[PDB]
């Protein structure tokens, strides 16, 4: 089965920054973002944007693959209850 | 349908990443482990585990073939990792 | 190697509608997105987004994840060199 | 990695790794470049499950490989595994 419960990595990394024991503030200032901009990102209310994804691997490892794909697979996941295709025509039948 | 996690050793950890259910790991790491487990789900090859919190090695006793990452402290999450597949997850030590 | 051009997913879609014979009006109607959307998306003015990527699937074929992994990669492409990451801390 | 690897087919190389056309037909190289660039992103063989490309597993003695068409009669052929494309041809 699938994950029960998918966060947004921007939760996911404020949890990390914590265990770290680096402030969001500290966090941007090293990123090169506005500290406005990743506060937004740690409380999930804004995207982990393929430019951010660039900075963030720079800080916490990784790949910016891998950032954007938690984005668009929490993305994806949460928009499960909230669009009906069912009425859309699959071209070629 | 392709690279995710396929199996559980540990009960908790199945519990928690199928349903939710937080009885069967330490309280003060649900989120913690929760994360990683979507991390090791997400991650398509082994080196986007590849980040310093996570101390990501590889095992060489008898659990040769088997991956590491720590969750805290002593605890760790190990898994066979193949195909961007992950295999036998066990929260330990 | 990289492939050497890699493009918008919103042009790749332009011309498989053009190949199918589906205006871009059409399509818009089919997937539910307004015509002004569309154009943007088939001019690669704009993002695909994964609700977008839920509507074409549905429409194109494929998977959401799919549409999704192009706009990432284009995206990337684009900003490759771009982000000097030369003064930023890697934690550890 | 989980991309185009190997190429039988020399055109299909050059568009590939250098964007040059010379290899293949002039009103091709988009729709040609299109479904590489498909190719080369999908992980798993199910995201090529597009109506246009006809997607469908070879037989006999090419049991192993898929097939995807370009226009007509003209089709890329590979092998695919762990979203790994091996071996592509152009052909038919």
């Amino acid at each position: 089965m699938r994950q029960f419960k998918v966060s947004h990595p921007g939760e996911m990394i404020a949890r990390d920054l914590e265990d770290m024991g680096v402030s969001g503030r500290r966090f941007a200032h090293n990123i090169g973002v506005t500290p406005a901009t990743v506060s937004r990102l740690l409380a999930g209310k804004t995207a982990l944007t393929p430019s951010l994804s660039i900075r963030i691997a720079a800080a916490l490892g990784s790949t910016p693959e891998f950032w954007l794909r938690l984005q668009s697979n929490y993305d994806l996941r949460q928009l499960e209850n909230q669009i009906d295709t069912s009425g859309i025509v699959l071209y070629g039948e | 349908s392709h690279m995710m996690i396929k199996s559980f050793k540990h009960k908790g950890l199945k519990l928690l990443f199928e349903k939710g259910v937080t009885s069967g790991v330490p309280a003060q790491d649900v989120d913690r482990i929760n994360d990683r487990l979507q991390a090791i789900d997400t991650a398509t090859e082994i080196g986007e585990l590849n980040r310093q919190i996570y101390k990501l090695h590889p095992l060489k006793g008898d659990r040769e073939g088997y991956w590491s990452i720590t969750v805290r402290a002593n605890w760790r999450i190990t898994f066979q990792f193949i195909n961007g597949d992950a295999y036998i997850l066990n929260y330990e030590d």
